[PDB]
């Protein structure tokens, strides 16, 4: 087997498994999804003496997932062999597996807009963000990107978590909330100054973008267990200490407005 | 951060 030299010795024989997903939705301003996918990545970083066979365990058939490829050193299970596969695995970092899903997805925010025109030089612009998963939970690094129109000359705005500011250079006001936990919500209000402009057509409003990181997989994938077998060494699983980590970010994460 | 990891018993 070419991808794993022998003799590997390690003191402490440990694993780590990282469960990294990208969340992508297209929303209408009424809440409608007009498309969603997750791109999603399995790595495998491991430190296990020898040439260990290991078997991966997941909640759901991998052989309600897509496009999935796997590493060269996969192979097809003996028992579970529609929810776990089978390998010596390099040593160090890999890629296990890639994946694409489109159904069930977990949209760990929505975003609800609200555009008012006050006469024909003023706009009032309002979005609320709700959390859309366990009170539990925390998402950080949430960024919301509302479009102004060309011809805004002043904004004033507020918001009830976070802080805002509108960015004259990139025609969006910017919001940044540090952490939020699920089933919370809040609001963003703005009223922006227009200035006359020759332009006859109405703003043709790009949509609301999102930032964000949490600690989960929109997927709804979970690692149920890696199993070792060392035939030589015979050590076996209580002896391999092993971590799982979950990071789903934002990719495109777009609400019409 | 460190706290992210979970540990997988078995």
């Amino acid at each position: 087997i070419g991808w794993r030299r022998e003799g590997i010795k390690y003191r402490r024989n440990e694993l780590f498994l990282d469960v990294l997903e990208s969340v992508n939705l297209l929303m209408s301003p009424q809440g409608q999804v007009l498309s969603a996918h997750v791109s999603g990545r399995v790595v495998m970083k491991s430190y296990l003496s020898g040439m260990p066979e290991c078997k991966f365990g997941m909640n759901d058939k991998i052989v309600a997932i897509d496009d999935c490829t796997f590493h060269q050193c996969v192979r097809l299970s003996k028992f579970d062999s529609e929810r776990s596969i089978s390998f010596i695995p390099p040593d160090g970092e890999f890629e296990l597996m890639r994946y694409r899903t489109t159904k069930d997805i977990i949209l760990p925010f929505r975003v609800i807009p609200l555009v008012r025109e006050v006469g024909r030089t003023k706009l009032e612009v309002k979005v609320v963000i709700k959390s859309n998963f366990k009170p539990s939970l925390l998402a950080q690094k949430i960024e919301v990107r509302i479009p102004t129109p060309l011809n805004t000359s002043g904004v004033q705005v507020i918001c009830m978590k976070g802080k805002a500011k509108y960015k004259a250079s990139e025609n969006a006001i910017v919001w940044k909330i540090k952490r939020m936990a699920g089933m919370k919500e809040s609001q963003i209000s703005a009223e922006i100054e227009l200035l006359p402009t020759n332009d006859k057509k109405k703003w043709a409003r790009p949509p609301i973008s999102m930032n964000f990181e949490v600690p989960f997989a929109p997927s709804g994938l979970k690692v149920r267990y890696l199993k070792v077998f060392e035939p030589k060494l015979n050590y076996s699983d209580h002896d391999v200490i092993k971590w799982v980590r979950y990071i789903g970010r934002s990719g495109i994460y777009e609400t019409r407005c | 951060d460190l706290l992210a990891w979970d540990p997988l018993f078995g």
